[PDB]
């Protein structure tokens, strides 16, 4: 709404902020581990912007899903470790390569899958630091005085994912694998199976608080704050 | 909510702002390129520029309407500062669904979907 | 009625910290800009900085970026000017002022001012009466005086009963201020003329009869 | 970045006259200049903003003009309450004040009313002795006070007041500080008003 001129940045203007991520539910079932895509630093060749390469990789248990900032390698593409929250700033966010797993000949990756993603823009901010690619002169008339020094046009939005409801739940209901779209109609080759699940609708983080010193009055230094998260699964199968 | 008096801008009161555009999904299929519409400078008690509705072939890379209308911002907004930079020197086009549907042979629109 | 009350007469030893206050009455501090201006003795006005209390914006002259942490609390409707590592040069007169972005008239209202002195001692004053001796008059006029000597720091208020009160002069780590009343021979010594000297920094209230 | 050169640094004219202050900026400020009036012990009072726009309540005798880098500010029909220090200020890019201009009202005829005061018996009890000579209501501000204990001993302390708004005169006090003053003491005032120094004394 309001970001008037002039602007006098500092050398460290980072802030302690938080947000709630994009909401994502999905489940993939197959006899082959899933294939995910993410953007990383490639090799190529001008400007000092890092070259982007689309990488495919096997989605392993514990990999981070996209949170609204895209499916990219934040550890290599954001060197300052401060553009995204700490739980993804040194990790890689992967998105399922639905097209590749659907176009594979035998269809061993995706017997069946469901997905429900949603997000909207909650707030609008801009980045601090040198703008690597300046706005060309044909897109604005130069200013003067207080508006002599142009402000950073390196915008970035904050996601949110609106609301979670029981009516939109994908789980706790049976799926019947009658006829798959691929050529493999649910045959579990190798006597093994792969179930990929993402569920941000149960992402509540419990706050724990320990008392270091008991006193008659409240003091901040008398307590330690911890954050814990739990996940509960119960996989049920019917085989023929 | 609040915009009390007095108030009068200076000579340069522009601000560094951002926004999220109107959401638009659409797909048109045909054997002829689609025809789009946009408002441009046409040809007197007011100095307001005359508006004319232009038809043109929508080319790959043209900007869709973002909520500020389907117009030539480069020619109708001379200050280059009323809309964000990705459309301030571009022309936003909207598919002329009525024209493409009313053409005799119907080569433009075999089928289409839209959600704005 | 727009007002900008401001703290007054703050003396701190070199080199500690100082935070000056300036809370307004008659308008909201969140609405307008809060500026700070300095004025060294026998010198002009130097703009220090400005703060938007609505979101904590800070704008400084590159000279003062080092030791000028200016803040403002909208709940108290107050603006703060914090100076760290005070020096002898830092002692000056400080003003707060109001600016408006939507009506860009520079500095709408100014505070009454804050005097900052930097030293390492505080002392109360002394009052000495000044009356003539044999005395000429021929029926016309008689001049009486009041001499406040040896105090620190400023200010000192001298009230009588056209009187001239001279500015205080500093030397040897002390001050000296005088004041001269002129009243005809019909008042002296008929009507008592009491020199009232007050020093706030030492809780001094000395009345001296001539 | 932007500097303000204000000239002259002081002014003087009779009551009812016109004075003019000039401010030259180091670069174009796009007519965004203001003019202030600062009196001792008070806060600055905004007189003019945007080169030539008077504030509400400011008399029309104050005026401004200029453009680009050159600006001026005039005060016609001078009055005794105009005794102050005027500043120009650019607000096109941040803020930068001018050097200031001390205005004084020109009068004449004013000669100092000199009166001498021996150290009171209370200061002689404390251990000191301060002889005080008051020079009240004189013009101009430049005056010379010479203390001579017979024949001419010569720790003086001089203090000048500002120019009073009531009467356009000045006043100054001279205090000679001594201890164990046993020789009988008695000041002379050399001023433009007379051919000889006006001397007040006591025995």
């Amino acid at each position: 709404t309001s970001n008037r001129y002039p602007a006098q940045p500092g050398s460290d203007n980072r802030e302690c902020l938080s947000m709630d991520y994009k909401q994502t539910q999905l489940c993939l079932i197959g006899c082959k581990p899933p294939t995910g895509e993410h953007w990383g630093k490639g090799v190529a060749s001008a400007t000092d912007c890092p070259p982007l390469e689309l990488f495919n990789s096997i989605i392993e248990d514990g990999d981070m899903v996209d949170t609204g900032f895209g499916c990219m390698d934040f550890g290599t593409l954001q060197a300052n470790k401060s553009d995204v929250p700490i739980d993804i700033c040194n990790s890689t966010c992967k998105y399922p390569d639905y097209l590749k797993m659907a176009s594979e000949p035998y269809g061993d990756s995706l017997f069946f899958f469901l997905r429900r993603e949603q997000m909207f823009v909650r707030h609008f901010f801009n980045r601090a630091g040198k703008l690597g690619e300046a706005v060309p002169d044909d897109l604005y008339i130069k200013g003067s005085g207080n508006t002599a020094v142009i402000q950073s046009s390196a915008f970035f939005p904050t996601p949110s994912g609106s609301i979670v409801t029981s009516e939109s739940q994908l789980f706790n209901k049976p799926y019947w694998l009658q006829r798959a779209q691929g050529h493999n109609n649910g045959i579990c080759w190798g006597n093994q199976l792969f179930v990929t699940v993402v569920d941000t609708t149960r992402s509540t983080n419990m706050t724990l608080c320990t008392e270091v010193t008991k006193e008659g009055t409240y003091k901040n230094d008398n307590f330690k704050e911890y954050v814990r998260h739990v996940e509960e699964y119960d996989l049920q199968f019917v085989f023929q | 909510t609040s915009n009390r008096y007095p108030a009068q801008p200076g000579s340069d009161n522009r601000e560094c702002l951002s926004m999220d555009y109107k959401q638009t999904q659409l797909c048109l299929i045909g054997c002829k390129p689609p025809t789009g519409e946009h408002w441009g400078k046409g040809v007197a008690a007011t100095d307001c520029p005359p508006l004319e509705l232009f038809n043109s072939i929508i080319e790959d890379g043209d900007m869709v309407d973002t909520g500020f209308g389907c117009m030539d911002f480069g020619t109708l907004q001379a200050n280059k500062s009323d809309v964000p930079i990705d459309i301030c020197n571009s022309t936003c086009k909207y598919p002329d669904y009525l024209k493409m549907a009313s053409e005799p042979y119907g080569d433009s629109l075999f089928f289409f979907l839209r959600r704005e | 009625e727009v007002q900008l009350q401001q703290s007054g007469a703050e003396l701190v030893r070199p080199g500690a910290l100082v935070k000056l206050s300036c809370k307004a009455s008659g308008f909201n501090i969140k609405d307008y800009y809060m500026h700070w201006v300095k004025q060294r003795p026998e010198q002009g006005l130097e703009w220090i900085g400005w703060i938007d209390p609505e979101n904590g914006k800070t704008i400084y002259d590159p000279r003062f970026r080092g030791k000028a942490s200016i803040t403002a609390d909208t709940s108290s409707n107050t603006a703060y000017l914090q100076l760290s590592s005070l020096t002898s040069e830092d002692a000056a007169v400080y003003y707060c002022a109001t600016s408006n972005y939507r009506y860009d008239r520079s500095f709408d209202y100014w505070g009454q001012g804050t005097t900052l002195t930097v030293s390492a001692k505080t002392t109360p004053p002394s009052v000495y009466p000044l009356a003539p001796g044999c005395g000429d008059t021929t029926g016309s006029s008689v001049t009486s005086g009041c001499l406040v000597k040896g105090y620190f720091p400023e200010p000192v208020t001298v009230t009588w009963n056209s009187v001239h009160t001279f500015p205080a002069l500093l030397q040897s780590g002390l001050y000296t201020m005088s004041s001269s009343v002129t009243v005809p021979s019909s008042t002296w010594p008929s009507q008592t003329v009491t020199c009232s000297v007050a020093h706030p920094a030492s809780s001094t209230t000395v009345d001296k009869k001539l | 970045d932007i500097q303000m050169t204000q000239s002259p640094s002081s002014l003087f004219a009779s009551l009812g006259g016109k004075v003019t202050i000039t401010c030259k900026a180091s670069q174009d400020i796009n007519k965004y200049i203001a003019w202030f009036q600062h009196k001792p012990g008070k806060g600055p009072r905004l007189l003019i903003h945007y080169t030539f726009t008077l504030q509400p309540g400011i008399p029309s005798r104050f005026s401004g003009s200029g453009s680009g880098r050159d600006y001026s500010f005039s005060i016609s029909n001078l009055e005794p309450e105009d005794i102050a220090t005027y500043y120009c200020l650019q607000y096109h890019n941040l803020y930068t004040f001018g050097g200031g201009t001390k205005l004084e009202i020109k009068r004449a005829d004013a000669a100092p009313t000199v009166s001498i005061f021996p150290p009171s018996s209370e200061q002689l009890t404390s251990g000191g002795a301060s002889v005080v000579c008051f020079l009240n209501n004189f013009y101009p501000k430049d005056i010379n006070v010479k203390w001579k204990i017979d024949g001419s001993e010569r720790g003086v302390l001089n203090s000048w007041t500002d120019q009073d708004s009531k009467d356009s005169t000045y006043s100054m006090s001279s205090t000679l500080t001594l201890t164990k003053d046993e020789y009988e003491r008695h000041c002379e005032a050399t001023h433009k008003t007379s051919t000889s120094p006006i001397v007040k004394s006591f025995n």
